[PDB]
RNA sequence: UGUUACAAUACCAUUUUUUGGCAGGACGGGAAGAGGAGACGUCGCGACCCUCGCAGGUCGCUUGAUGUUUCUUCUUCCCGUUC
């Protein structure tokens, strides 16, 4: 019963680790912490680790504004 | 050639004309227009086509030959581009009050 | 804009389809104008046979640029 | 013979109209409109018919009931998949030995009426050298039939 | 009954495609004006057909011809249809 | 294009296909309503019907005038 | 308003068609059709594009993933042929 | 100002619209929409080099170099138009 | 809570990284300056090339089109 | 005052180089999405990046069976949407 | 006074238009011999079948057409085009 625009800010309050998909790039995925966004979704995101689909590395990444026109899908863990 | 067909077509409602002209347009298509005209609208496309200016005087001339006011226009047009030919097109087609006004107008302007 | 109209589908199990050929299922919390999907209990379809379930309770939520289409499980 | 104002002024959507008009030999074909899909030269004075090149886009070439004496075998039109030629003043086999290479997308020919048809051994002879066709003279034609040729 | 520019087709053979038949229905009926309408159903109206010609007096020359030829392995006939043809 | 009402028109789709039907309308975003339209893929070959359907702006590459009406 | 999505309006209560921008098919029932040509379908019979064929109760496919939706013929006889 | 209005100075100007899937257009231009979208005219269209789909939609066309009477193009699918060297 | 346009007109005059959304080019540059839309402007630019450099350009800009992220290095 | 807000944003924002690139006269290479790099100056500049080239030198890339040539073509004059555009670099 | 047409004025953020994009000799067809094949569907040529009237379902194909998706040519004759 939650609009998302208020779904996207209990990740931010509650400060949750967050695994967020690309758009049509399927082999990497980008698991951070929700630190800032605005209205039409533009993420800024803390601790970046990128995950390789394709055993999953990371190479730590931080502070990332991921801009939103690729943010297809919002998790968390 | 392509010219004969078309010259059997002709000769055996302006579809024979369009067919010749229309086709070819360049030269050929001067040749063929210019001929079916010899043998209003159509003046004024043989004008287009034709747009040198002895040969655009002359259809002028043709045109005032047997939309008058309409012509008028062309003529003063092609007197820009006069007097006399205004007074000729006046004498064939005598509406023009506003015409005339205007032609005066660079009389006054030159005075 | 006009609301799309999911209502018959809240509180609903229903199946999205995803860009990149990804198919996720889940129940509906919310919606908005840019058709941006909140699901509660998260299921990624992957490819071969497993079933992922990613977030069971925790709400996930899906940009609508990236949402193909949805078909609700139930009725 | 065939002005090219009169190949203009007949098309619906079911063609060209072009019937009852009595011509002798085409010659400005040039002024067809372009997404024919039926010529409709039938009830015609044709004797013959020349004068299409690749013009890949009739499909059905009406040529019944035409005083044709001639059906020709480098004569285009490349997806005739039905094609009459009956009710006409054809007359001998020979006349149409070059149906040889009329096109591999010709499906229906009809030469009911005529003088050629009368003929014995007539399925096998016309089956012959048109070996793919469906239908012959409203005639459904079977493979095995197609084992005489 | 009336004599009008829809020939009423009847007795078919039925076992043709009917997207065949109306064609070969088409090429036939070609050789005596241009034909502008084939309206057939196999919804139980199978083995009879609507042919609507243009002229009136082109539907008069089939009739009288093409009433007993074969086609597709059956006699067909053709008569005047009892009302003019809608649509 | 309001010009262009009423005529079969040939439209050039983004994969390729090509559309040919009678344009019933137009709007602001080149969606298009195609009266009989004909769907062709590869390039007579290939072709499919569809009747009265739509075309959505977004998919159009280019539109031609393919003939006259009735 | 836009004459498509009036066209589209219209088309409530009637069988349609809607090909995918993947390539997949969808045949169903049209019953909401949304201003933005957001449309939800009834008993929808599905096809792939590879041809894998199924049928689904409610579908429900975005805007800009259609390439096209087939109306059936009743309609273009009114009220658009002005 | 705006360059919509830039194109709308082109009205019988002959120039040469590239595409986005390689098609490369040829002609003059008769109008041009506020978004772009460009109406054409004695226009043939060469799919350059390449020969290697797009390719298909030059062969929907009567159209390799195919030539069509009237060409109307979405201006979202142009990536650049080149005017005349005179302008 | 920092919001993307007060995250990243503070985040001004540092030698930043943005990676395309191609994934075969980034750019690793000070930001100079940013708009509302997202453009980025980037000074003494390096190309990253499948994450190896390929060199370096200088005063570049970046249209709003393409960039997938921006980081800070 | 609406167009005072819009140009001065304009002027110190991401578009200076597509400013001043014209105001200078120098050649600016912008890659596009195809990875036709154009090398050219700058004659106006748009609020999409649509841009109107002059002296376009466009560069490109040909791939074949053996080593990979280089083809070029110089361009008089261009109009260029937006789209396309990803990077717009000044070379000193 | 009304109607129609074309311009001026009023307008890059996910569903539309400011891109998720890119990477004698040649040719064709048919047949034979020696070292293209299997799936999923989608429309057709025959019918022993079904069905019976005015408002296409099933089975063969005895070498019917066609899009995904995996793997790995030479000789001889006949018919057309070109020099």
């Amino acid at each position: 019963m939650v609009p998302p625009i208020n779904c996207i800010f209990n990740f931010l309050q509650q400060q949750t680790p967050v695994t967020i998909w690309l758009f049509e790039q399927i082999g990497i995925r980008i698991k951070g912490k929700i630190v800032g966004f605005d209205e039409f979704m533009n993420v800024v995101i803390d601790e970046a680790v990128e995950i390789p689909v394709n055993v999953e590395k990371g190479t730590p990444l931080g502070k990332i504004l991921l801009k939103g026109d690729n943010i297809t899908l919002i998790t968390s863990a | 050639d392509e010219d004969v067909a078309f010259e059997y077509e002709i000769q055996k409602n302006i579809l024979t004309w369009k067919r010749y002209i229309e086709y070819w347009k360049d030269k050929q298509i001067r040749w063929l227009y210019e001929r079916f005209c010899s043998q209003t609208s159509i003046w004024e496309d043989y004008i287009r086509w034709e747009s040198e200016t002895s040969r655009i005087f002359w259809l002028f001339q043709r045109c005032l030959k047997s939309d008058c006011d309409r012509i008028c226009l062309s003529y003063l047009e092609l007197a820009i581009e006069i007097r006399h030919a205004l007074a000729s097109s006046l004498m064939k087609m005598e509406m023009h009050r506003k015409v005339w006004d205007p032609v005066i107008k660079f009389v006054e302007e030159k005075v | 804009v006009s609301t799309p109209e999911l209502k018959k589908y809240m509180d609903k199990k229903i199946l999205l389809n995803i860009n990149g050929s990804r198919k996720v299922a889940g129940i509906l919390r919310g919606y908005d104008i840019f058709l941006n999907v909140v699901l509660d209990d998260a299921m990624e379809i992957n490819g071969e046979d497993p079933a992922n379930n990613h977030q069971l309770g925790l709400q996930t939520v899906i940009r609508g640029n990236s949402i193909i289409s949805l078909e609700a499980l139930d009725a | 013979k065939f002005t090219p104002s009169i190949v203009i002024d007949p098309q619906y959507y079911v063609d060209l109209q072009l019937e009852t008009d009595s011509e002798s030999m085409p010659s400005s074909l040039k002024h067809l409109t372009k997404p024919t899909h039926i010529l409709d030269l039938t009830n015609n004075d044709l004797i013959m018919i020349p004068d299409l090149s690749r013009r890949d886009d009739i499909h059905t070439l009406l040529l019944g009931r035409n005083n044709i004496v001639e059906v020709d075998g480098r004569l285009l039109p490349m997806n005739v998949q039905n094609l009459t030629l009956s009710n006409n003043s054809i007359r001998r086999f020979e006349d149409l030995q070059r149906l040889r290479r009329a096109p591999r997308t010709l499906k229906n020919l009809t030469l009911i009426g005529n003088q050629v048809c009368h003929l014995a051994n007539y399925r096998e002879h016309v089956l012959r050298l048109v070996p793919h066709l469906e239908t012959l003279d409203f005639q459904n034609v079977t493979a095995e039939e197609r084992k005489s040729a | 009954t009336e004599a009008k520019n829809t020939l009423y087709v009847s007795q078919l053979n039925e076992k043709i495609n009917m997207q065949r038949l109306r064609v070969n229905l088409f090429l036939l009926f070609a050789t005596f004006g241009e034909v502008l309408k084939v309206s057939m159903n196999f919804k139980k109206q199978r083995g009879q057909a609507f042919i609507t010609m243009r002229t009136i007096d082109q539907a008069s020359l089939a009739q009288i011809s093409l009433n007993g030829e074969r086609f597709f392995g059956k006699p067909l006939k053709v008569e005047f249809s009892k009302s003019e043809t809608k649509t | 294009l309001a010009n262009l009402i009423d005529y079969k028109l040939r439209v050039l789709t983004q994969d390729g296909r090509v559309y040919i039907g009678q344009l019933m309308a137009f709007d602001k975003h080149m969606n298009l309503v195609l009266n009989e339209c004909i769907e062709e893929r590869v390039p007579k070959v290939e072709k499919r019907v569809l009747g009265l359907t739509i075309l959505r702006g977004e998919q159009i590459l280019s539109t031609v005038v393919e003939d006259k009406p009735l | 308003n836009g004459i498509p999505v009036k066209l589209l309006n219209e088309a409530q209560g009637h069988i349609v068609s809607l090909e995918l921008t993947t390539g997949a098919t969808y045949r169903g029932k049209l019953v909401e059709s949304e201003d933005s040509m957001n449309v939800q379908l009834r008993d929808v019979i599905a096809t792939e594009p590879q041809g894998a064929v199924t049928h689904m109760d409610q579908i429900f496919v975005r805007g800009s993933q259609i390439k096209f939706i087939v109306v059936p013929d009743l309609l273009k006889n009114a009220p658009l042929f002005k | 100002m705006k360059l919509v209005n830039f194109l709308k100075k082109l009205r019988n100007e002959q120039v040469t619209i590239e595409l986005k899937n390689g098609t490369t257009v040829w002609g003059t231009l008769q109008s041009v929409s506020p978004q772009m979208n460009a109406i054409l005219t004695d226009v043939k269209l060469t799919l350059p080099q390449p020969r290697l789909i797009a390719m298909a939609s030059l062969y929907l066309t009567g159209g390799n170099i195919a030539s069509l009477q009237y060409i109307n193009i979405r201006g979202n699918t142009i990536r650049q138009i080149i005017l005349p060297d005179s302008l | 809570p920092v919001n993307p346009k007060p995250f990243l007109k503070g985040l001004v005059n540092h030698r930043v990284g943005v990676k395309l959304k191609f994934n075969s080019t980034e750019y690793r540059g000070t930001l100079v300056s940013t708009d509302n839309y997202f453009n980025l402007q980037l000074n003494e630019a390096e190309e990253f090339v499948a994450g190896v450099s390929h060199g370096t350009l200088g005063e570049i800009f970046i249209r709003c089109n393409n960039v997938l992220y921006i980081r800070e290095l | 005052e609406l167009e005072e807000l819009e140009e001065f944003e304009f002027k110190h924002g991401p578009m200076s180089l597509i400013n001043d690139a014209m105001v200078t006269r120098t050649p600016v290479i912008i890659s596009l999405r195809n990875n036709h790099k154009i090398i050219a100056r700058v004659k106006a500049f748009d609020r999409h990046c649509n841009m109107v080239l002059e002296n376009v030198k466009e560069l490109w890339t040909e791939k074949k069976g053996k080593n990979v040539i280089n083809r070029e073509r110089f361009i008089s004059k261009l109009f260029l949407r937006g789209d396309s555009v990803i990077v717009v670099l000044k070379t000193p």
